[PDB]
RNA sequence: AAUGCCGCGGAGCUAUCAUCUGCCGGAUAACGGCUGAACGCCUCUAAGCCAGAAUCCGUGCCAGAAAGCGACGAUU
RNA sequence: GGAAGUCGGCAAAAUGGGAAUCGAUUCCCACUGUCCCUAUCUACUAUCUAGCGAAACCACAGCCUGGGGAACGGGCCAGGCAAAAUCAGCGGGGUGGCUUGUGGCAGCCAAGCGCGACGUUGCUGGCUCUUCCUAUCAUACCGAAGCAGAAUUCGGUAAGCGUUGGACCCACUAAUAGGGAGCUGGGUUCCUACUGAUGAAG
RNA sequence: AUCAGACACCAGAAAAGGUGUUAGUUCAUCUAGACAGCAGGACGGUGGCCAUGGAAGUCGGAAUCCGCUAAGGAGUGUGUAA
């Protein structure tokens, strides 16, 4: 009767709230805003939710919501805006940068290593050797029990006797070049930390200082 | 001892003669046998690729030893030619006006005793004696006439039916100096040799014969060195 | 089994066409074509 | 498979004279004495046309006078013998004077042990097992 | 060429028993 | 070959090499090749394809909606049950045991027909015994005599399907 | 001797009772794909394309419009 | 080869005959163109010719397809078509747009408008003949299936080509698929068409 | 429309199917960035408990709770003996 997309559908049941999620980030937003102090500027990053989970866990809360949705409900304008001199801090406040409350040493310094992801650059060449898999580049003292990953992985590999065989090596990154996604999701199931989680803690918005610098 | 099958068909000995000789294949059909055949034969002794009287029966047709070879009265001139000619000059050919044609069905003969069909002609019997050079002798295998289809001939060994008893083989045995055993050969077949053809030093044998049935003829024909 | 008017009887057809087993003709024709 | 079982090589066409309902002569020393023709296998379908067998055809047979044991199966039989005369293709006409058979296993070796009379040659090649037991081949 | 396995065209006693027959469709639905 | 020997094949040397972008590409043109077969296909095949398409987009609207609120020669024609039978009643046609359908307890019973009262339609076939749509027929109903009425036509339907007059 | 009877009997006729002969080019259907939108993904289809059945159309074979025709020869 | 034909030894050949059961039937043997499977030979007719020379029948005639409410017909409608004169054969011509593959009773829902759809649960006539259709038994090519191979099941396109021999039975066969539009048995007491043959004429 | 329509209450099939097209009616989010697309997160108590050779959300039996949120369902499917 007309040649449209179909639309499928599941059972999952979780429903999300959508404008009421948004008007709830924005009251948490304007709560951290009136919590007592330590200011920080830091959401998220391209760290795991375990990384989010044990940055939280040295607090006592890191909340932005979705991204600029804070800074909307704060207001450019100063009238609008709780703080002072948030005209320059809402054009700073950009991607995934929110509140807390416990902490300056352990962001400066604390930098957890994590799996990699695109469009950044590898921090070396890394290589694949030939023949049967290694799952840890050849620090394993590794199984080639992942038959299900030849055919999942598209390398040039061939299932031979039962155990995965790679009939030339492959270099899976190279120094220098912007990871994409298959060398990111080929590097997932190998031992590639090339990550490092940040803060930003350039000003705070004291409740007396008042003084969000921009360093 | 050996397995071979002449097109698809387990009777080798019916489509070829093989003699201390020379040996005699099918011709028109394919040469994969002729080819099995000069694997083991061929620096040995010639192989020729005959027919007899224009039909592939060859080895139930002719029957012939290291000496000298028969052929029946239906063989044509030319074929007859054609076997002189490819055969060396020290093996003799004879025609034989025989009544009974199937000569390889009618003689059992080895290099020096030959067992024939009881009712064989007597110029057919002193026709043998002058070109086989062989001792003959009327008698029949098993109460069974057939002698050359039903028994197969070598220097050091023959076979016979499994139906001959223990008497009628120690008689056999001592009428031919040469030692005899009551055995089958293509899996329970009671056409020895239909199903086997034998020189003084090798043996073919159809490719369904049984390992049991190998190693029965190689230990009666002392094939192992 | 196939017929004469199948597809593929067709195509081998014309692969022997297509081989020396026409030059065998060709040679013929141009035998008496010379003499 | 019967049609064609164990032929060991193709059949020239031959001129058909035993069709069915013949009675021909049993050639092998088994016992049996006569033969009843019931089918010929390899006949297709052609209307009205009777059934037909040559030498060296494998035909349905049944023994209306012979050993009572040999009896009461409708064994396959190898026409041998044919009064018909029929074109050999190297031309010479042949014809027996009767019509033989032998009474076989649908595989192609016969209950017998040896054939009285002559053995047609287009018989004795597409059954070796006839040929290898057969006394004189013409 | 008509190109169909049915004509199209219509007999008389056909047509005519249309209109006998819906027309009772209506007295019955009545 | 032993048991499960093709995953064994599969596990030592995997499976077809385009086997998975082939079945995404089968189940992604799915949609079009549905949409095909109903605008093209005709006949029986057609109508059972209408006929299973109804069934199946009444039946996944009904989960939806299930997932939507836990969510929130004088002789007789008609058969008979067993001068004045001058007609024919054929045995074949006769008939001993009906199907009673209880009223209150909603439970068939195939139960043999005691007798028959009168036939609505015409009461010369209560004599014959012919059961025909509405006849009165008593039945016993010890494992439950008591009487019903014929709910359908036993010429037609073959079996004599009455509802329990209780 | 109304073909007296019998044997052989050329020629002719004839017998799957005898012998010979029975072939290749396109377009498709079911179906398998390429590119590719519609619908920023996907997709054999919508525009196009490829392979593809003893199928359809031709070639071949038979007839030759006796109201279809051309070339050539002679022309009282 | 020897009743395999036919409802069946009708008719011929054996010269008709041997044994059983109640002249009939059956059986075994015997015979044969009833048959496989038709071929050949002779006479007459038919053919042409010379002579003679009718009759039945006759509103008028003469192509087919669809329609003409019916009765569809040859005349009417719309088409295919359509070329003198003839010869010999053979006999053809003298009632739903129905219907199909999925049973009857009761209850529970309930997209919706007291009904209420699908579901869901409760119980007992045969012998030969031209052509067409596909709704395909086999052959060709495909898809699916514990489809390892072989063999096989189901389904799709497909009607080009085949779909037998004997008394439901038993064989063969790749298969023995289903239907539409000259003859005989047991059971109740002129013209036109088709096919060949000439034939005036730009 | 690879078997269109000229049909004539379109009444027998008729109840309906279609990723064919054009119009509408009623509800949805949307420069607080809409749908889609690519990048990533899609977690940790926990392999919750019976159930078992082997079942870790996904052979199978009731849910199906929580720390974090911007969100990670005792889990939508594939898959793994696990």
């Amino acid at each position: 009767p007309k040649s449209r997309r179909s639309k499928v559908l599941t059972l999952a049941q979780t429903e999300k709230k959508g404008h009421e999620g948004k008007a709830a980030l924005f009251s948490g937003v304007q709560q951290s805003l009136d919590s007592f102090d330590y200011m920080w500027i830091f959401d998220v990053t391209n760290m795991r939710n375990t990384y989010l989970k044990r940055i939280r866990d040295d607090w006592k809360r890191i909340f932005m919501g979705k991204t600029k949705v804070m800074a909307k409900a704060l207001g450019h304008t100063p009238e609008e805006e709780h703080a002072e001199n948030v005209s320059k801090l809402t054009k700073l406040l950009h991607g995934a940068v929110g509140l807390l409350f416990t902490v300056i040493g352990y962001f400066e310094s604390f930098v957890q290593n994590d799996f990699a992801r695109a469009g950044a650059v590898a921090p070396f060449t890394h290589v694949i050797p030939a023949g049967p898999v290694y799952s840890r580049a050849g620090q394993i003292p590794l199984t080639h029990t992942l038959e299900p990953q030849v055919r999942q992985l598209g390398m040039p590999t061939v299932l031979k006797n039962g155990v995965v065989t790679l009939l030339a090596d492959f270099p899976l990154c190279t120094e220098g070049q912007q990871l994409d996604s298959r060398q990111t999701r080929l590097l997932k199931l190998f031992g590639i930390t090339a990550a490092e989680f940040k803060v930003g803690l350039l000003g705070y918005y004291s409740k007396k200082g008042a003084s969000v610098e921009f360093l | 001892a050996l397995r071979a099958q002449f097109e698809n068909s387990n009777e080798i000995g019916v489509f070829s003669n093989l003699t201390n000789s020379y040996a005699l294949v099918a011709l028109g059909g394919s040469e994969n046998f002729y080819s099995v055949f000069e694997a083991e034969l061929g620096d040995v002794v010639p192989v020729v690729h005959t027919t007899i009287g224009g039909t592939r029966i060859i080895g139930r047709l002719t029957c012939g030893n290291r000496k000298g070879l028969l052929v029946p009265s239906s063989t044509t001139d030319n074929e007859l030619q054609h076997l002189r000619n490819s055969l060396p000059d020290p093996v003799k050919i004879q025609r034989v006006d025989e009544r009974l044609s199937a000569l390889g069905n009618i003689v059992a003969c080895n290099d020096y005793v030959a067992l024939v069909h009881p009712d064989i002609e007597r110029e057919t019997e002193e026709i043998i004696a002058d070109v086989l050079d062989v001792e003959v002798f009327r008698q029949t295998v098993a109460g069974n006439v057939l002698t050359g289809s039903y028994c197969a001939l070598s220097n050091q060994g023959a076979l016979v039916h499994p139906r001959t008893s223990i008497q009628e083989q120690d008689e056999l045995s001592s009428l031919l100096q040469v030692p005899l055993v009551a055995g089958t050969i293509n899996r329970g077949s009671d056409v020895i040799g239909a199903g086997l053809v034998v020189n003084d030093w090798c043996a073919f044998a159809g490719l369904d014969t049984t390992a049991t049935e190998l190693a029965v003829c190689e230990s009666i024909f002392k094939l192992q060195d | 089994t196939s017929g004469p008017r199948d597809n593929n009887r067709n195509k081998w057809a014309k692969k022997h066409l297509k081989k020396g087993k026409r030059a065998k003709n060709s040679n013929f024709s141009k035998f008496l074509k010379k003499k | 498979s019967r049609g064609r079982g164990a032929a060991s090589g193709t059949k020239y066409r031959m001129t058909l004279g035993l069709p069915v309902q013949a009675i021909m002569n049993c050639a092998d020393n088994s016992g049996a004495k006569n033969l009843y023709i019931v089918s010929v296998f390899g006949t297709g379908a052609r209307l009205n046309r009777l059934p037909a067998a040559s030498c060296g055809d494998m035909v349905l047979a049944t023994v209306k006078k012979g050993k009572p044991d040999l009896r009461k199966k409708i064994m396959p039989a190898i026409v041998v013998r044919q009064r018909k005369a029929w074109r050999r293709k190297d031309g010479v006409y042949l014809y027996f004077e009767d019509n033989a058979g032998v009474i076989v296993n649908p595989k192609g070796e016969m209950k017998g042990s040896a054939i009285t009379g002559p053995v047609a040659k287009e018989c004795a090649d597409l059954w070796p097992r006839i040929a290898s037991n057969a006394g004189t081949v013409v | 060429v008509s190109l169909k396995k049915k004509s199209k065209r219509r007999t008389t006693r056909l047509r005519s028993r249309i209109e006998k027959k819906a027309a009772e469709s209506k007295r019955k639905q009545k | 070959p032993q048991n499960e020997y093709i995953e064994e094949s599969i596990r030592k040397h995997g499976r077809r090499f385009d086997h998975e972008e082939r079945k995404r590409k089968k189940a992604a043109r799915e949609a079009h090749d549905a949409s095909l077969y109903a605008q093209k296909t005709r006949g029986i095949k057609a109508k059972l394809y209408q006929e299973k398409r109804r069934k199946e987009k009444i039946q996944m609207k009904k989960t939806i909606k299930q997932h939507e609120e836990r969510n929130a020669k004088r002789m007789i024609t008609k058969a008979t049950f067993v001068k004045y039978e001058r007609f024919i009643r054929p045995m074949a046609l006769r008939q001993k045991k009906a199907n009673v359908t209880h009223k209150e307890l909603g439970v068939t019973m195939q139960l043999p027909i005691i007798g028959v009262k009168k036939n609505p339609q015409s009461p010369t076939y209560t004599q014959l015994g012919v059961l025909t749509k509405g006849t009165v027929i008593e039945v016993n109903v010890s494992e439950l005599g008591k009487y019903a009425q014929i709910t359908n036509n036993p010429e037609l339907d073959g079996c004599v399907n009455a509802l329990l007059l209780t």
